């Protein structure tokens, strides 16, 4: 909760609009990915790049404010640190990729002003004092098909839990 | 020599796609070596300094990409021998200082079997996604001096088409357009190509 100056005071309705923009753009980036991974993936999307919530943190649309924004603050670290893994690897695997390298960090950008602004209403609004670590463990556990996999299947995830939580705030 | 003055009218542009750029206005003359440097933060990072060039001293073009929806305190500071000096601080959303790229594909049609009557249609630039854009739509007959415009509240929401109506018949008649965020806040883009078309009589 360290601040360097007053956290902007039109904050829930600035990430609405990020919450919006990632969710407009998820299914590009999915789409992106996929497709320049190549077969086996465009032809069998759903046993290779399903919605599956592993260790993926958890979210109760149910919640009450700031009880969300702390789930969407691990989210969004969470899908953060994935998102780093994701590029490293895609940028080895699929070096012609460019548009898909693009939009991978346009979206990790995009993250990182949301995590910016939900720690300013936690902190400026909650007084919360900090918030609990949990990372995706990209590892070199895998050949390159299980991170290929495990890739489109974050994205998956991704694309799926982003619009639940776009309607939600 | 003489110490440097506070830096002042300092303004950020976000041209669609590129990295925000701020540019001010140094002040008296210094006769000395001035350094200029471009600071920016969120509430909760410091990013980069920006240092400004010899060959554009009043002026810097950040290193990181441009983030919307989150808002970026930014200042400048000026020194030399003789002092070192910071200029009034701004903080804004990148959002409301953007210029859009210029719609493009403008094209006439006359999609109504009557004369007074064309279309255009055009496509939007990219940061449609991202803010409600506004237009000026300008239009004059093929062998006229000036430009004529359309009450710019009738083409006051993203739209990818308009029609021109109460034209003379049988005239020969040119477009172009440009758009900007929808509240004013920001920068208008160029125009678009020019694209002509003819009516019925």
């Amino acid at each position: 909760c360290a601040i360097r100056h007053p956290c902007h005071n039109n904050l829930m309705n600035q990430i609405r609009s990020q919450l919006a923009q990632l969710n407009g753009s998820a299914n590009a980036l999915f789409i992106l990915y996929y497709t320049a991974q190549g077969e086996p993936f465009p032809n069998n999307l759903d046993k290779l790049c399903g919605p599956n919530v592993t260790d993926f943190p958890p979210f109760h649309a149910n919640g009450t404010e700031k009880a969300k924004l702390v789930e969407l603050y691990r989210i969004v670290v969470y899908l953060g640190t994935s998102l780093g893994n994701i590029t490293r690897d895609q940028k080895i695997l699929n070096p012609s990729a460019l548009s898909l390298h693009s939009k991978l960090n346009a979206t990790a950008d995009i993250l990182r002003g949301l995590l910016s602004n939900v720690l300013c209403r936690l902190c400026s609004k909650y007084h919360v004092g900090h918030v609990d670590v949990t990372y995706g463990p990209d590892t070199s556990g895998k050949d390159v098909f299980q991170k290929k996999k495990l890739g489109c299947q974050l994205l998956g995830k991704y694309k799926q839990i982003i619009a639940v939580l776009a309607q939600a705030f | 020599g003489l110490p440097p003055e506070k830096p002042k009218n300092l303004s950020c542009i976000v041209n669609e796609g590129k990295k925000m750029r701020c540019e001010w206005d140094g002040g008296r003359e210094t006769h000395l070596e001035t350094n200029f440097t471009l600071k920016s933060e969120w509430a909760t990072h410091k990013f980069a300094d920006c240092k400004a060039k010899r060959d554009t001293p009043t002026s810097c073009t950040v290193d990181y990409s441009t983030v919307y929806f989150v808002n970026i305190e930014v200042w400048v500071e000026a020194e030399n021998a003789l002092g070192k000096v910071t200029s009034d601080h701004i903080n804004f959303d990148p959002v409301y200082k953007v210029k859009p790229n210029p719609p493009h594909n403008l094209s006439v049609i006359n999609s109504e079997e009557l004369s007074s009557i064309l279309k255009l249609t055009w496509t939007n630039p990219s940061i449609k996604s991202v803010i409600i854009l506004k237009y000026n739509i300008q239009y004059r007959t093929k062998d006229a001096s000036t430009w004529s415009q359309i009450p710019p509240e009738d083409t006051a929401s993203t739209r990818s088409s308009f029609t021109v109506q109460d034209l003379k018949p049988f005239t020969e008649y040119v477009f172009r357009i440009r758009c900007m965020k929808e509240d004013g806040k920001g920068y208008w883009s160029d125009w678009s190509e020019e694209a002509s078309g003819i009516t019925y009589e």
